[PDB]
């Protein structure tokens, strides 16, 4: 029985070779493979396939391969690839990508993806399913920011803070075992995966290491607390012994040494460079050279992503997070000039497009936007596609390679950096069921659904007092996955191995799932996905002219962007 | 150069559903007084009793229609429907409780169908 | 006032539509949210005025045109559904392709 591709794409979603435009951007993603069998597609509804005695098996119990949730006809976009498949979720963990259904009456059904009485069906046809975004740079300032992340498909927040405190407003640091314990207790009410970073400063090992023993998932070295080489040495030693990641916010003033001194202090050890470009913070002006080292994992905050006409003017007055500046003082005005360099931002755009910068982050409420990581990532992708044109590996007029490269910048690379890749980061079997469903016209702007631990945690849903869920006002809303004790089962609180072994979750009475931070000091730049490029970056100390392999790096700012006024009221 | 957010650019050609399967064409009538819609993947020998057709042809077969679609039978009307073989282990459990096992046991299925008076059993 | 959450939510729709009308008054091209708000508020106001559900379903296709919205917006809005208090009770109004 013939079916034209249009009707098939309308009914079950685009198949092999069918391309989908991402939001209002100019990026087309083409399906590479399909795991379903034609004519045996699984769908739910009255008179549809998934029924007892039909594509749903009514014989086996829960323990006999029957899933707990099946996402049907999903369009998986992941660093692994872009392909159509059905997702099986059991016990809150992804237990299969393939063809789910009834093995008795269907062909090619994945053996562990039997649809049974315990299965709950979610129709993902016509939607793009992505892994929950990981945010490694989060200033915990406002409890309302969590929803701001959830509305943009972010499921993990890594960082420190105790609220609207000056140290928290400036640095992602939860200083001290007591504050770490208090924030860990507070995280029981946040419907999001949380990782807490401690203060990686001090001349002695013990003050830093007691924070890790208290439950810290990592360390942050900020120039506000003093980014001396002694602090870097002690923090890196503690991280190596405890197997946790260290984030560095280098010394902008170059007070205790230039970038070379910081590199010597690091001594080839694995470190995570926050806002490696420099505008957010770092060694003025040659901090971006850190992006060229194999032992450095570079990230970049969103406000400079991408290069726009208003980026230069906006960023000048937002510098007040670090310390306040007066427009008539000769020194602090000079501080502003050497901090925001348009050449560095223009080069950072291309570095992101060239796979040199590996990750993306918000660095929220501290010269960063909480709910624009994915939005600005795809805006940068579209702008670089328009300017630089298609990449070398692209083919068939599709942007599959660019999509894979840019999706890794906020899904798997942060997870690998923090060592939480074994649990979250990508849509793979055995990983936590953190999924985001986007409508293709709202992809990267508003998340249609956010499922955490196999239960829908956030939804763009309409009036709660109507006959059906669709009528206006359609807005983001917390779902049943964030209500009551369920909020303890759908979220993970990543902590250090030593804290977990010492019984910190039991001592503090934490009810959330506990994730182990591991495999952090054995990784490097080559461990990044689609962004494992190491080179030499020359930053001119005089004109800030950024050069790579002898060629200049610059781009023209764009006045208009996709994922813009077309979507947002303000 | 018109741009539409989230629009598909589908490929060329068609796609054949249930490829490489045996196909049959049977005549099905509705002798009841109410409309009857049959799903795509339901075993065809266990469909409503009021449906008149060669029930032996419905064993191990289902409607060869796009998944999620249904075939409608109005009262007092006849259609030509294409049936395709089932897949996998070829076992049917539930529905009308006619098979509850492998579909290869034909004569037992027809005996059970005639016990409850399904129309079209020889 | 004795407001159930329904009125609390629909006041936001009214405010958004008022902002959308203010923007449209100065020659601005409406995006997806302003258009959605405007058609929804038109539906609710018509229901308050006593119009039947069929009349609202008809006239919802003519409140905004293709020229009053930005590029690609009309294709984004497949349909608009609104629950409003008609004189006979609370009813659902569905307008298919309100921007032609
Ligand atoms: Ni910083
Ligand atoms: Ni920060």
């Amino acid at each position: 029985m013939k079916i034209n591709r249009q009707q098939y794409a309308e009914s079950y979603g685009p198949t092999v070779g069918d391309q989908v435009r991402l939001a209002d951007t100019d990026l087309w993603i083409e399906v590479e493979k399909d795991y379903t069998t034609y004519g045996d597609e699984a769908n739910f509804g009255g008179g549809k396939v998934l029924r007892e005695g039909m594509g749903e098996n009514g014989t086996y119990t829960r323990t006999e391969n029957v899933l707990d949730l099946l996402l049907t006809n999903a369009l998986i976009l992941d660093y692994t690839g872009i392909y159509k498949a059905d997702i099986g979720v059991k016990d809150g963990y992804i237990v299969g990508i393939g063809k789910g259904g009834n093995p008795d009456i269907m062909d090619g059904v994945t053996p562990n993806m039997i649809v049974g009485t315990a299965t709950e069906v979610i129709a993902a046809e016509g939607k793009i399913v992505t892994a929950g975004g990981i945010d490694t740079h989060v200033h915990f300032i406002n409890p309302d920011q969590v929803d701001v992340a959830l509305a943009n498909g972010i499921t993990t927040l890594f960082g420190g803070g105790t609220g609207p405190a000056e140290g928290s407003k400036a640095t992602t640091v939860t200083p001290g075992p007591w504050n770490i314990e208090k924030m860990l207790k507070s995280t029981e009410g946040l419907p999001i995966n949380v990782g807490i970073l401690g203060k990686g400063h001090g001349s002695s090992i013990a003050p830093i290491m007691e924070q890790i023993d208290a439950g810290a998932a990592g360390l942050k070295i900020h120039e506000d607390w003093g980014a001396t080489p002694a602090s870097i040495d002690r923090s890196l030693t503690v991280a190596d012994e405890a197997d946790v990641q260290v984030a560095i916010h280098s010394d902008t003033l170059n007070e205790a040494g230039f970038l070379e001194d910081t590199l010597r202090a690091i001594n080839g050890r694995v470190i995570h460079s926050f806002h490696v470009e420099g505008a957010g913070g770092g060694h003025a002006p040659d901090i971006m050279a850190m992006a060229g080292h194999p032992n450095v994992l570079p990230s970049s905050t969103n406000p400079t992503r991408p290069f726009t006409v208003n980026t230069i003017d906006e960023h000048l007055d937002m510098l007040m997070v670090c310390h306040h500046l007066k427009q008539n003082i000769p020194e602090d005005v000079a501080f502003a000039d050497s901090r925001i360099r348009p050449e560095t931002i223009a080069a950072e755009d291309i570095l992101h497009d060239l796979g040199i910068i590996s990750m993306m982050s918000t660095d929220a409420l501290a010269m960063g936007r909480a709910g624009e990581m994915v939005l600005r990532t795809w805006q940068t992708a579209d702008k670089m596609k328009k300017q630089r044109g298609p990449l070398a590996e692209e083919k068939n007029g599709s942007d599959n390679f660019r999509a894979k490269r840019y999706v890794s910048k906020y899904t798997i690379n942060p997870a690998i950096a923090q060592g939480i890749a074994h649990e979250v980061g990508s849509i793979e079997e055995g990983k936590f069921a953190d999924l985001v469903l986007w409508e293709p016209k709202f992809f990267g702007v508003k998340a249609d659904r956010v499922i955490k631990g196999g239960i829908i945690a956030y939804a763009q849903i309409g009036d709660p007092s109507a006959s059906i869920p669709t009528p206006q006002p359609v807005m983001g809303r917390r779902m049943y996955g964030t209500v009551g004790d369920l909020i303890h089962d759908t979220n993970i609180t990543f902590m250090s191995k030593s804290s977990i072994q010492q019984g910190v979750p039991a001592k503090l009475g934490l009810k959330r799932r506990i994730g182990t931070v591991k495999n952090c000091r054995n990784i490097g730049k080559k461990d990044m996905k689609w962004n494992d490029v190491t080179t030499d970056i020359d930053i001119n100390p005089e004109t800030y002219e950024v050069k790579v392999d002898g060629e200049v790096l610059t781009c023209e700012p764009v006045k208009e962007l996709p994922m813009a006024q077309r979507y947002f009221l303000f | 150069n018109y741009i539409v957010p989230g629009e598909y650019r589908v490929a060329e050609g068609e796609i054949e559903i249930n490829a490489g399967r045996e196909k049959t064409t049977i005549r099905v009538s509705n002798t009841g007084d109410r409309p009857i819609q049959v799903g795509s993947h339901i075993h065809f020998v266990e469909v409503n009793k009021e449906l008149l057709f060669d029930r032996a042809e419905g064993i191990g077969r289902r409607l060869n229609i796009p998944s999620g679609t249904a075939a409608r039978f109005e009262p007092g009307e006849e259609m030509e429907v294409e049936l395709t073989e089932l897949g996998g282990n070829r076992e049917v459990f539930g529905i009308s409780d006619l098979t509850n096992g492998s579909v290869d046991n034909k004569e037992l299925i027809l005996q059970r169908a005639k016990e409850l008076g399904y129309k079209g059993v020889e | 006032m004795h407001l159930n959450p329904a009125e609390k939510e629909k006041l936001q729709i009214f405010l958004a539509s008022e902002l959308a009308l203010k923007r449209k008054a100065r020659g601005l091209k409406l995006n997806y949210p302003e258009a959605v708000a405007i058609i929804t508020s038109f539906i609710m106001e018509g229901a308050r005025d006593g119009k039947t559900v069929a009349m609202l379903m008809e006239e919802g296709k003519h409140v905004l045109t293709r020229d009053d919205v930005m590029e690609g917006v009309p294709e984004m809005i497949d349909d608009i559904q609104a629950e409003a208090t008609f004189p006979d009770g609370t009813k659902l109004v569905t307008v298919h392709n309100p921007i032609s």
